[PDB]
């Protein structure tokens, strides 16, 4: 079984940048496209991106475009998330979610256990 | 007790050949069962052309 | 590759800089930085370290010894043999020039020159137990002169010999009173010698001249994964995985063509 | 004999010892040593000893 291990909790300040780690354990997800899903406290799910990295794809939201870079490493099988200019609207919890195929329309099947991340 | 360089660059060499052959086999191994299945494929298409 | 040399998971590693090998372990006074030296990683020395051998001769199987030293990550010096231990022979004397400490005349730190005290040399009957329970690198020499002059100043003895022996090794030695060419100013020889003392094994040092004795041996205290790096990369105050002597590599890849 | 030697000779071997008569940790019981030598003697050669 594949299971999708995240980093530990970060505590940032504002104006500083926060890179969030996805290391597939168990099997490797270089055939998967690995998302980014944060969720606000006491708000819902919100897409930030993915990366399909041998399909070669790597997919941003409208709304963290310019301002999160997503790169994977296909010989660690790890999927990486750098968020920068952290305000306190980024406090959230993210996670890194793996797809159902290659790319990003299949539904998320195996996800992390989440990375909480507050600005202050 | 001596001789451990020596002793280090028989042990390298020999390792390192054992090494080369073995990625030889392995890769020969790999690239013809590629080329094997894709013979057969290649057979069983062939037929199917001959008679259509 | 960044270019610099960094820690190898977190253990910085000993770089001796100007020194060598040879002057490191057998204690040169322009190498006093490194005395007392943690726990290194690897080891970093220069393609053409200047201070090497201060005195002019040969530490005798010396690449055997950088071998053993790939894998050895940590010493911990010992006075095997402190200089109250000679109380017939003068430890005090045995200077040279070409060994310069602050522009006064000295000698390598970890080994004593033995002169003849009292004009006198009585024989040297000395052993010692290795009851610690590692290894123990042990460094001594010869004295080679340069004439009968020289032999009857400084040693008494006009035919010396040297004598080691431990479980493993049987040595007789004796000097090559002859003429060299000057070397670092001086015309006499100095031939270094090492063993490794295994534990509950004796070493027993036998001479009537030409002795450089062992004051500081070291206990092998930790073995694992280690190398000699030849590089004049400075050091870069850094951690990494993967460390080439041109600098080191923070990267996953399968290849790299940085350095063999 | 204080000062022995010992003398080998032969057609490609020219050999000259003396023991190396020290002190020294003590191996199966025995402070004593015994370096043994061999050689090949090829046929028609001799092989010449000589000792004190
Ligand atoms: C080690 O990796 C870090 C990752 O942040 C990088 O900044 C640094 O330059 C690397 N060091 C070397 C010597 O390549
Ligand atoms: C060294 O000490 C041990 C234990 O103290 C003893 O058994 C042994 O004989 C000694 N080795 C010598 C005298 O060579």
């Amino acid at each position: 079984q594949v299971q999708l291990v995240q980093s530990g909790a970060e505590v940032k300040k504002p104006g500083s940048s926060v890179k969030v780690s996805c290391k597939s354990s168990g099997g490797t997800s270089n055939n998967y496209a690995i998302s980014w899903v944060r969720q606000a406290p006491g708000q819902g799910l919100d897409w930030m991106g993915g990366i399909s990295p041998i399909f070669g794809s790597t997919a941003y939201a409208q709304k963290f475009q310019g301002r999160v870079t997503i790169s994977a490493d296909i010989f660690s099988n790890t999927a990486y998330m750098e968020l920068n200019s952290l305000t306190s609207e980024d406090t959230a919890v993210y996670f890194c979610a793996r797809h159902g195929n290659y790319y990003y329309y299949s539904g998320m099947d195996v996800w992390g256990q989440g990375t909480t991340v507050t600005v202050s | 007790n001596l001789e451990r360089r020596i002793e280090n660059l028989n042990k390298k060499m020999e390792d390192g050949f054992l090494d080369v052959w073995t990625y030889n086999a392995e890769l020969l191994v790999l690239m013809e069962n590629e080329r094997t299945l894709d013979f057969h494929d290649s057979n069983v298409k062939n037929l199917y052309d001959k008679v259509r | 590759h960044n270019g610099k040399l960094c820690d190898l998971n977190g253990v910085k590693p000993l770089i001796l800089k100007d020194c060598s090998v040879a002057g490191w372990l057998l204690g040169n006074p322009m190498c006093d930085e490194f005395i007392r030296v943690p726990e290194w990683s690897y080891i970093v020395e220069r393609a053409n370290p200047a201070n090497d051998l201060c005195y002019p001769g040969s530490l005798n199987d010396y690449e055997e010894l950088k071998h053993m030293l790939s894998r050895i990550n940590h010493f911990e010096k010992i006075q095997i043999i402190p200089k109250s231990s000679w109380p017939n022979h003068e430890t005090s004397l045995g200077v040279s020039a070409a060994c310069p400490y602050q522009g006064a005349p000295s000698f390598f730190r970890n080994v004593v020159w033995l002169i003849k005290k009292n004009d006198a040399y009585p024989t040297i009957k000395i052993s010692y137990n290795n009851t610690n329970r590692e290894d123990l690198l042990i460094l001594w020499g010869i004295h080679h002169s340069n004439n009968a002059e020289e032999q009857t100043n400084l040693y008494k003895n006009p035919i010396t010999y040297i004598s080691v022996g431990t479980s493993t090794l049987n040595q007789r030695l004796a000097p090559k009173i002859a003429t060299r060419s000057q070397v670092n100013g001086q015309r006499g020889r100095m031939d270094f010698f090492w063993t490794i003392l295994k534990p509950d094994d004796a070493i027993h040092f036998e001479s009537n001249g030409n002795f450089i004795a062992p004051e500081y041996a070291y206990k092998i205290v930790k073995k694992g994964d280690s190398t000699i790096m030849k590089s004049g990369v400075e050091y870069g105050h850094c951690n990494t995985k993967c460390q080439t002597p041109v600098g080191a590599i923070n990267s996953s890849m399968p290849f790299h063509n940085i350095h063999p």
